């Protein structure tokens, strides 16, 4: 039998990249308290630094509570996490004025925005690589995977870096060396006839420089076109202290 | 000199071939007349930022000042000619072919039969390991198609890389080809040069099976590398002191660079498979074979768009030999020694069979 009977395409992942303008209405307290919170969450991240060693268990279980606590998006979950994304986005979009009062403090949002990606796609489980991968322009198209048992062969013989478990568990893929860019002028890692041979997290590398490239631009707009929008700046000497 | 260099510049240069390729069929606006040139005279004066509205230019200018030497540059956002015009800051440079420059004295630690900037028969063989190792490099390992290689007119030569994509590279990435053909570390004074990690990428691979067609004639026979113990010294300077003595033994007792070598390739061995600990990698053999055969490289010559490179088919003033190019399908057969000072149509030859490739790459 064949039987009979709306913000879900905003974010269909939990991860964003600010293409479209949220073309809606917000309150006073309301984009003060979602920029400012992240203001916080920014010194949170390098305090966590501080305390040990980047990325680990210990930056992961605590950065985690961070965000349930902090009510910003998060791991994808299936229920309406759709508006901690929109937070997430509206909130991103009104943090791009607070430090751009000075190129060091640009600096020291991004490097903290760099290791929180950095974690994020450290999370991630297969399916949401296959479908980002997919879902977004970042599409990276594989070739000829059969061969990768004969560089199963010769990276294990080509390499210090790498193992034949990396060859399935970080799935190999082939894209070009310029791709891997640092393991090529490093002489690292068996790369051949100028193609790599190359796990996620060569993309997520190119994803950092493409987001610091398009985030500079962005910030190079916000200190030019911004004075239309400027009929209010109170906020602006309590952020930059 | 002068008048030989009059004749040339009437007879001889090619205009058409040079203003086909610097051009590029046009297809940029004003992109010949944005190019840069700089040109070298009597008594070594100078003329920087030179450019052409058209061939015309080109062939009046160089028939007009016979410049001794030629140099090009980068394609500026004006032309260069006219840059007193143009307001602070505004005038910069844009594209450039990646340009390489390789000469022979830059060898002078490990060549023996030859120094300075003087070369001979016996040491050029590195400049054959060389073009090889560099173009086929630019060929397989980086992609590039469109490869220019030029001799300089006294002791050395020059690869222009013309692809669109190449002569958009930005400094960085140039620096980065630059340091990844780059396995000679160091200054003059830098004792051992190539370092190796213990597992192998497959681009290193390759200038070993180059050089391995060339090692025994140039190394062990002409340069002799292990003649004698002031000779053994600079490659025992690049081996562990643990077999210092072992070594010095096998060299005394052994009669030649051949056998040496070989004595030294079985000490090398039992070494590496008997220690993992040491300092020292276990690809001791291809260190000091890269070291005496690997191509060397001046990074500021690639790096810099705005630099200025010798022009092919200039002229060296003391040599009085033409900077012609070199053709890849017979590099072994090149000779710099039979060089012109008509017999330069085999040159001509070469440079219009890589614009006809440019050519047919353009249009299809």
């Amino acid at each position: 039998m064949e039987f009979s009977g709306q913000r879900n395409a905003s974010y269909p992942h939990c991860l964003q990249f600010y293409l479209q303008p949220p073309s809606e209405n917000i309150s006073l307290i309301e984009f003060e308290n979602l920029a400012i919170d992240r203001v916080k969450l920014l010194k949170s991240v390098e305090n966590l630094g501080v305390s040990y060693v980047k990325g680990t268990e210990q930056y992961q279980s605590k950065l985690e509570s961070e965000l349930r606590k902090l009510k910003f998006s998060y791991r994808e979950n299936l229920e309406d996490e759709y508006e901690p994304r929109r937070r997430d986005h509206i909130s991103h979009f009104i943090l791009r004025l607070a430090y751009c009062q000075s190129e060091e403090l640009r600096r020291w949002f991004i490097q903290q925005e760099m290791d929180l990606l950095r974690f994020r796609f450290s999370i991630l489980p297969k399916d949401k690589i296959q479908d980002f991968l997919k879902d977004s322009q970042l599409q990276f198209e594989a070739i000829s995977d059969e061969e990768k048992t004969l560089r199963e062969q010769e990276i294990v013989a080509s390499s210090p870096s790498l193992s034949g478990l990396k060859l399935g568990f970080e799935s190999i893929y082939k894209i070009p060396f310029a791709d891997a860019l640092d393991l090529f002028r490093g002489r690292k890692v068996y790369l051949e006839d100028g193609f790599a041979y190359v796990p996620l997290k060569d993309i997520v590398a190119i994803i950092l420089n493409e987001f610091r490239a398009k985030l500079s631009k962005a910030l190079a707009l916000t200190a030019r076109s911004l004075p239309a929008v400027q009929s209010d700046e109170r906020l602006q000497p309590l952020l930059n202290h | 000199l002068p008048e030989l260099l009059k004749l040339y510049y009437r007879r001889l240069f090619p205009y058409s071939q040079y203003y086909r390729w610097l051009n590029y069929g046009g297809v940029i606006k004003n992109y010949f007349q944005h190019r840069e040139f700089s040109f070298t005279l009597k008594d070594d004066i100078y003329i920087r930022y030179q450019s052409f509205n058209n061939q015309s230019d080109l062939e009046k200018e160089m028939q007009k000042m016979n410049p001794y030497k030629i140099d090009i540059g980068a394609v500026y956002s004006h032309r260069p000619n006219q840059h007193n015009t143009v307001k602070l800051g505004a005038f910069q440079a844009q594209e450039k072919e990646l340009v390489f420059d390789i000469d022979m004295t830059d060898y002078d630690d490990v060549r023996r039969c030859c120094s300075s900037a003087d070369i001979c028969p016996k040491c050029w063989t590195l400049m054959t390991m060389a073009i090889r190792i560099i173009d086929r490099a630019l060929k397989e390992d980086f992609g590039f198609k469109h490869r220019l290689w030029v001799y300089s007119g006294r002791r050395g030569v020059h690869c222009w890389v013309c692809d669109e994509s190449v002569r958009k590279l930005s400094s960085a990435v140039r620096s980065g080809i630059v340091e990844y053909l780059s396995l000679v570390k160091g200054g003059q004074d830098v004792k051992k040069k190539v370092h190796l990690s213990e597992k192998i990428h497959p681009f290193i691979r390759k200038s070993i099976n180059i050089i391995k067609k060339y090692f025994e004639e140039y190394a062990l026979v002409n340069q002799d590398i292990l003649e004698n113990k002031e000779s053994w010294d600079k490659i025992l300077a690049l081996v562990p002191e643990t077999i210092h003595d072992e070594l010095q033994q096998s060299f005394q007792k052994s009669h030649n660079s051949l056998q040496r070598w070989e004595h030294l390739k079985k000490v090398a061995s039992r070494y590496q498979n008997n220690i993992k600990n040491d300092k020292y990698g276990p690809w001791l053999e291809w260190e000091i074979m890269l070291q005496y055969c690997f191509p060397r490289l001046d990074i500021n010559v690639s790096k810099g768009i705005n630099h200025l490179l010798k022009s092919p088919f200039s002229v060296h003033p003391k040599t009085g030999r033409i900077s012609v190019p070199i053709d890849l399908q017979k590099v072994d057969q090149f000779d710099p020694f039979t060089v012109p000072t008509t017999s330069l149509a085999p040159y001509v030859k070469v440079f219009e069979h890589f614009l006809e490739n440019l050519d047919k790459s353009r249009k299809g």
